[PDB]
């Protein structure tokens, strides 16, 4: 695609690092400061159970494919505007392509 | 010996559809030419001028104000502080020769209500009325507030414009939009990533990030994040001064109420100072181009 794709081992600690102290990847998983991204792709913005998003995250609507999701991680305050999303973004594409993929392997 | 009693009166012959054309208007121009300080566009400068024209009045014996429209005149144009703005008037300059009864005041207001409206922001309440006043009714300049500063003197500058700390802090969250510019004012960088969207940014990154003290291009001290953004010293101050951070707080996690005091907040701001009869009409509130088909 557009979005090539990495590796999901540098992956696996760009999330660890980087997004773990909010999210929680795996079935049925608990919501901490952010969603539980399972079954993230594919699922409209704003969709996952008992979750309480702001109104901006729910009223942009987008459907989770890898390439609107790198667009979102560069910068996500510029992307979904009044997102209480917390984060700089990631700048790098491979930093970008490493963790999207590891994502896409984890959120199935 | 009282101060001037500025009697709004509507320009003739006009009304609602009237003055609502003359918002599609600046709000095409507004979509259309958004390629302006690399993609920003035009719309938060206009509402910066919709407020450096009202920030202008004092209380005390009622003079400045938006009004009279006296941004047109030399020695309120080329303000200091009012750096910037000139491509803000530049904008609606075509679009006041395209509607020449409308007064210069009724206009610069205008522009940042439907900068604002347009900008995705609360519907904000608008009144016609102001009339243009000659050149010796010229505000003289340094009338508009000090960035440098902190929490007592923000207190006490809006005191002059009959703010309070729920509308001081109301007002200052209009950050959330476009950026400082270091060649107008000695300051660098946006509060935020989302540029021309209204939202409660300003707050969340106020209280969100992790803010340093450094000195810029210009010399000049400002606060920095990691993420890229800045803070003037008159916005970190609204989370130093104990008062004032309850209503940060507030406004971070309810956006709802913020675009409720926002809109009562910069609608008296752009009120100041006139004193409209009570056969004029009742506020006008104007359609944005989502709703009005475009
Ligand atoms: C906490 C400080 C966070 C970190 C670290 C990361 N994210 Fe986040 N994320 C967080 C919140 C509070 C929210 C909801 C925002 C809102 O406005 O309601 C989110 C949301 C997402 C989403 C969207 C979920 C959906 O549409 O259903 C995604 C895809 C997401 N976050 C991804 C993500 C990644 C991969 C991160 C690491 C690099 C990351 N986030 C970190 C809070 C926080
Ligand atoms: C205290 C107080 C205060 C202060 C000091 C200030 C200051 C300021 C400055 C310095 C600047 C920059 C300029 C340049 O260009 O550089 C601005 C901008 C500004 N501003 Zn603000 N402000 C204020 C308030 C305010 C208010 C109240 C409002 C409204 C409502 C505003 C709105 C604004 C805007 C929107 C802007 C942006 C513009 C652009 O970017 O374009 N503002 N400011």
């Amino acid at each position: 695609t557009e979005f090539k794709a990495g590796s999901a081992k540098k992956g696996a600690t760009l999330f660890k690092t980087r997004c773990l102290q909010c999210h929680t990847v795996e079935k049925g998983g608990p919501h901490k400061v952010g969603p539980n991204l399972h079954g993230i792709f594919g699922r409209h913005s704003g969709q996952a159970e008992g979750y309480s998003y702001t109104d901006a995250n729910i009223k942009k609507n987008v459907l989770w494919d890898e390439n609107n999701m790198s667009e979102y991680l560069t910068n996500p305050k510029k992307y979904i505007p009044g997102t209480k999303m917390a984060i700089g973004g990631l700048k790098k594409e491979k930093d970008r392509n490493d963790l999207i993929t590891y994502l896409k392997k984890a959120c199935e | 010996t009282t101060p001037l009693v500025h009697v709004a009166s509507v320009e003739k012959g006009r009304s609602y559809e009237d003055f609502q054309k003359v918002y599609n208007a600046i709000a095409l121009k507004l979509r259309e030419d958004d390629e302006y300080d690399n993609y920003i566009g035009y719309g938060p400068v206009l509402v910066r001028l919709a407020w450096h024209t009202s920030g202008t009045w004092d209380k005390h014996d009622n003079t400045g104000g938006s009004y009279g429209g006296t941004y047109r005149f030399k020695k309120e144009f080329n303000d200091p502080s009012n750096a910037g703005l000139q491509n803000g008037f530049k904008f609606l300059e075509p679009i006041h020769k395209e509607f020449p009864w409308i007064s210069s005041g009724d206009l610069f207001s205008l522009g940042g209500v439907t900068a604002v409206q347009e900008m995705q922001g609360p519907k904000i309440p608008w009144r016609c009325g102001r009339v243009d006043t000659p050149e010796d009714t010229t505000p003289d300049n340094g009338r508009l507030p000090d960035a440098d500063k902190d929490a007592d003197y923000v207190r006490t500058f809006f005191q002059r414009l009959n703010m309070n700390d729920r509308e001081v802090v109301a007002l200052m969250g209009a950050h959330a939009l476009g950026k400082t510019h270091l060649k107008n004012s000695g300051y660098e960088g946006p509060w935020g990533a989302a540029n021309n969207v209204f939202t409660n940014e300003f707050y969340l990154n106020l209280l969100n990030e992790d803010w340093k003290l450094e000195k810029n291009d210009a010399n000049n001290e400002q606060w920095d994040s990691k993420s890229g953004y800045m803070m003037l010293p008159t916005d970190y101050s609204l989370i130093q001064d104990p008062k004032y951070l309850s209503i940060v707080k507030e406004y971070a996690n309810d956006q709802d109420k913020f675009f409720k005091d926002f809109s009562k907040a910069f609608e008296k701001l752009l009120e100041n100072g006139i004193t409209f009869p009570k056969d004029a009409p009742s506020p006008f509130i104007f359609k944005t181009l989502e709703e009005q088909g475009l």
